[PDB]
């Protein structure tokens, strides 16, 4: 359950190496593709006529081992960032050469240094060699959590390590990454190779690298323990950082020597692999929901579309949401019928919404259990849905429940309703419209009538992901705005994000509404501390709603209703990220805007710096009324 | 000759001993087998020729540097992460190994015995720094000072606890076991370029050299921390640098630029041969007269150059 590599920084004979790497349990080896002490001269004279073959055949790997088994490594005397102008251009030609044979190779992986600075010329010579070719290979940049300036014994004399808290200067090479890969223009094709030192940082330095497109993760032999019996093993810090990627589904990768006689890599990964199985297998909703992580969706719009079957299917493949719902109907019966009126009094009951009925199932499942008489009408609008009802109430329902194929905006009641149940709820709780919907329908609905859900209120958070600030990125389309996919939202099971405030509510609406006047027009202006450095790339969305009552349905992650995978985060991006410094505030502002066609949202940053209003007039994203 | 068929190309490192018989280290830096070998030739003349050899035996990885321990005892920087001690025999016919430890994280590129011959110190690209016991085949010192790969390690002569480094993090540490910080930074070179080579000069307890990637040429008091010496030797990367076993020392400096060049006490120029081809990788003077000094090169050449004193 656990894919995981051999770094090694010499090689005899690949096939030898290769093999001996196999058997130990490793499923790929980072090796160097040039000899690391093969320095080679470009340009002066009497070395750049360098006679003999340049580094060793690719015949002696198949096409596959290379496409599969090999990360390449660039040689440690590449210093493209030197201050000597001929070790740049030396480094510079040689980078493109090293590079240019592992896209010879069909390499899927090549491990290149980040352990200063300054890797501006390197960003650019890597860049120009992403634009030459169009190609998919990964480039796995190394970068230590420590800096080995940071880590170095305090045995110089003169020279003592700074023994001060530098909370930024902590963070350093982060800024490294950061500051690399803004310069290569957040390019797909460069990933971090996260390098674990023997003593960890501080847990904010830790936090910097939530929401990174961290692909591996280094772990040097030295920073292994040897437990009473004599074999590797891990602290309990390193063994939470180590689950914490787990949950990245990072590979895993050893490097430097095995100090064990006892030897054998096996052992190393043999712990390794073994904290998988210890790691606890699943999280319940992680288990469904897998394969949808950071994957980026249109939200879905039942109103303006038609739902699928198979939407319909995923929604019922979860118990416990409509059990809410049986309850909230459940509670709400007795409350409005008496005991003594209870074989007298039978209740209207509306499921606005019903589409293949999993509402007006739950609804009569309450009304069993709570001895009320009542009677059902399923509303619904989507044609190929309603197929489902009149076949289902014609084999079992029979003439307790009616179904009604029209809009419940439009459609005339014979009788006023009871309770009025109804399932309109999005992501971002009123992005499917349901106020609108439920507002006209509110007219046969009686005066003392209930509406299931009462409430339903938006909650936002800023979070920090250059992972999914890409796929965004990548969103573009012809024949349309190219930062027209920076304008929209997405739903989506955030993953490899980082929150950097508690979700504070946005939008909220009541049912019925009553009001003299309705309107579903919304200004909201929030503020969020922050207590880290980070940059924002968007803001996810969530809701909480109160069925009736005490029942309640939420994704708020601190008020998730647990073991419901119905609905996922929506995200809102932003065009362009904002670096945030620790103690400022996000402020934030969004507005639900309508005309009498369609509703929609826009939204701005006026936090540390301002950002572009986002969707305005609904240019780029509608939701259709 | 009970060794390998044929050497590799790229000649890594040539030590004389006492008695005149040639050392060389040469390892597969190209083709399929990455690997190296050690020779011994008590004819220094027929060196290159691997049939005309008195010994000879074939290590499993590269040979970054090597150095001699006593008269009949090899310590080895090899590419596997690992300080090997070959011995010769009685015969010094074959080359046995002493042990094979596996204790730097990285290739070591650099190791010098120190004066008392019952340690070594090794550096290796993982910035680490171990003092050895080559009796107890064990590491007495785990030392990391640098922030970037170690680049060559100098033993002091006549003080077995006093030693050289530096580092591709810009800086130089002299050592001394004896002090409770063991490391001491100098400040000469607070913006030069990055140094590269390291020699203590024989006669003085306090004076060493170094080589910087630019091919420039300091000598230091280092009692003093006073203003150095400079001149511009190469024209790239100074390799090593080694000094006569004169009297009055010649300091002989070797750089990627393929020269060699031999230089006086205030480091002018006597002597460059530009015969290699390609990189220069170790020098040695002949012992049995001091007019010789021998170089050899990833040419696969070994030149005796005639040093006109
Ligand atoms: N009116 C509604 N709108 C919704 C909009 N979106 C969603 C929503 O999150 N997903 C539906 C569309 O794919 C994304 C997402 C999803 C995908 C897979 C899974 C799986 F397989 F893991 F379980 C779960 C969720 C749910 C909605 C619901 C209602 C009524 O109750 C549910
Ligand atoms: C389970 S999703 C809620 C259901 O309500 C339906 N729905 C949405 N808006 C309306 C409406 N105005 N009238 C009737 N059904 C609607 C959607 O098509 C979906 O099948």
């Amino acid at each position: 359950r656990v894919s995981s590599g051999r770094d090694l920084n010499c090689v005899p004979e690949i096939a030898d190496t290769l093999g001996a790497v196999a058997k130990q349990g490793f499923d790929f080896l980072c090796m160097p593709v040039f000899h690391p002490r093969f320095k080679r001269e470009f340009i002066q004279e009497p070395a750049k006529n360098r006679p003999g073959p340049q580094t060793r055949s690719d015949l002696l790997l198949s096409g596959r081992d290379w496409n599969t088994l090999i990360v390449g490594k660039l040689s440690p005397w590449i210093r493209p960032d030197s201050k000597v102008e001929k070790i740049r251009r030396n480094s510079e030609a040689a980078m493109l050469q090293e590079l240019n044979f592992g896209a010879y190779l069909g390499l899927p992986a090549f491990l290149l240094p980040l352990n200063q600075e300054d890797n501006t010329n390197l960003a650019r010579v890597l860049t120009n060699h992403i634009h030459t070719g169009h190609h998919s290979s990964m480039f796995w940049m190394r970068v230590p959590l420590v800096a080995p300036e940071d880590l170095r014994d305090d045995i110089i004399e003169n020279a003592p390590t700074t023994h001060t808290e530098e909370y930024s200067g902590e963070e350093k090479t982060w800024m490294w990454w950061h500051n690399f890969r803004t310069l290569c223009d957040y390019s797909k094709r460069i990933a971090v190779a996260l390098e674990i030192g023997a003593d960890l940082p501080s847990n904010h330095v830790i936090d910097r690298w939530l929401g990174e497109p961290i692909k591996a993760a280094i772990l040097p032999t030295s920073i292994f323990l040897t437990n009473k019996k004599g074999f590797p093993v891990l602290s309990k810090m390193h063994q939470r950082l180590i689950f914490r990627l787990l949950k990245l589904e990072v590979q895993f990768i050893i490097t430097g020597t095995n100090h064990h006689s006892e030897k054998e890599f096996c052992s190393y990964l043999q712990y390794l692999e073994y904290l998988s199985q210890n790691r606890p297998p699943p999280n319940a909703y992680e288990l469904f929901a897998k394969g949808y992580e950071d994957y980026l969706q249109s939200p879905l719009q039942p109103l303006m579309d038609n739902l699928e079957s198979q939407t319909y299917e995923v929604f019922e493949k979860d118990p416990i949401k409509y059990s809410q719902y049986q309850q909230a109907i459940y509670k709400c019966l007795l409350d409005r019928v008496p005991e003594e009126e209870k074989d007298t009094n039978v209740q209207v009951l509306m499921v606005l919404g019903a589409g293949r009925g999993p509402l007006v199932n739950a609804s009569l499942r309450a009304a069993k259990q709570a001895d009320r008489r009542i009677k059902l009408y399923a509303v619904e609008k989507n044609p190929n849905a309603v197929v489902t009802l009149e076949n289902w109430q014609f084999e079992e329902w029979g003439s307790q429940v009616t179904v009604v194929s029209s809009d419940m905006r439009e459609w005339v009641a014979p009788e006023k309703a009871d309770i009025i149940v109804s399932e309109l709820l999005g992501s971002f709780a009123d992005n499917e419209l349901s106020p609108e919907c439920l507002d006209g329908a509110q007219h046969f609905l009686k005066d003392d009538g209930v509406s299931i859900p009462g409430e339903y209120t938006s909650f936002l958070a800023p979070i920090s992901s250059s992972k999914l600030y890409n796929e965004v990125r990548a969103c573009r389309e012809k024949d349309r705005d190219p930062e027209a996919q920076f304008e929209m939202p997405y739903v989506v099971r955030l993953h490899n994000f980082h929150q950097l405030s508690a979700p504070q509510p946005c939008f909220t609406f009541s049912h019925p509404n009553r009001d003299p006047m309705i309107d579903n027009n919304r200004y909201c202006t929030l503020e969020f501390p922050v207590e880290v450095n980070t940059v924002l790339h968007g803001f996810a969305g969530y809701f909480e709603t109160v069925l009736y009552q005490d029942i309640t349905l939420s994704i708020r992650p601190e008020t998730h209703s647990p073991g419901m995978f119905s609905w996922f985060p929506i995200l809102f991006p932003i065009k362009q990220p904002i670096t945030v410094r620790e103690g400022q505030t996000i402020c934030v502002r969004f507005w639900r805007c309508s005309n009498s066609k369609k509703v929609w949202y826009e939204w701005a940053v006026t936090a540390p710096v301002c950002s572009a209003i986002h969707n305005p007039t609904g240019r780029s994203y509608t939701i259709g009324l | 000759p009970n060794a390998p068929a044929c050497m590799e190309r790229q000649l890594e490192a040539a030590r004389y001993r006492s008695d005149g018989a040639l050392l060389l280290g040469a390892s597969s830096l190209s083709g399929r087998c990455w690997a190296g070998s050690l020779w011994l030739f008590k004819d220094p003349c027929a060196a290159p020729n691997e049939g005309f050899c008195s010994a000879g035996v074939q290590t499993e990885a590269g040979v970054a540097d090597l150095t001699w321990v006593g008269e009949r005892g090899i310590l080895v920087a090899s590419d596997s992460g690992a300080v090997e001690l070959w011995e010769l025999d009685e015969n010094e016919t074959l080359i046995v190994s002493k042990f094979c430890k596996y204790e730097h994280d990285d290739i070591v590129s650099t190791v010098s015995v120190l004066s008392s011959g019952t340690q070594a110190v090794s550096g290796s690209k993982d910035i680490c720094i171990k003092v050895w016991d080559l009796a107890q085949q064990v590491v007495l010192s785990s030392y990391r000072a640098h922030a970037a790969q170690v680049t060559c390690v100098a033993a002091s002569p006549h003080k077995d606890s006093v030693f050289l480094s530096c580092s591709e993090d810009n800086r130089i540490l002299l050592w001394d076991t004896r002090c409770p910080k063991p490391a001491s930074q100098i400040g000469c070179s607070a913006p030069g370029y990055l140094p590269t080579s390291l020699a203590w000069h024989p006669q003085q307890s306090e004076v060493f050299v170094f080589g910087d990637e630019n091919g420039t040429v300091s000598l230091v008091d280092t009692k003093s921390t006073s203003c150095v010496l400079s001149s511009a030797v190469h024209s790239q990367c100074v390799t090593g640098l080694v000094f006569s076993p004169h009297s009055v020392p010649f300091l002989a400096s070797l750089s990627e630029d393929c020269s060699l060049a031999v230089l006086d006490s205030s480091l002018s120029e006597l002597f460059r041969s530009q015969a290699h081809r390609d990189f220069v990788r170790d020098a040695t003077w002949s012992p049995l007269n001091h007019s010789l000094l021998t170089t050899v090169g990833w040419d696969h050449q070994v030149v005796h150059h005639v040093v006109p004193t």
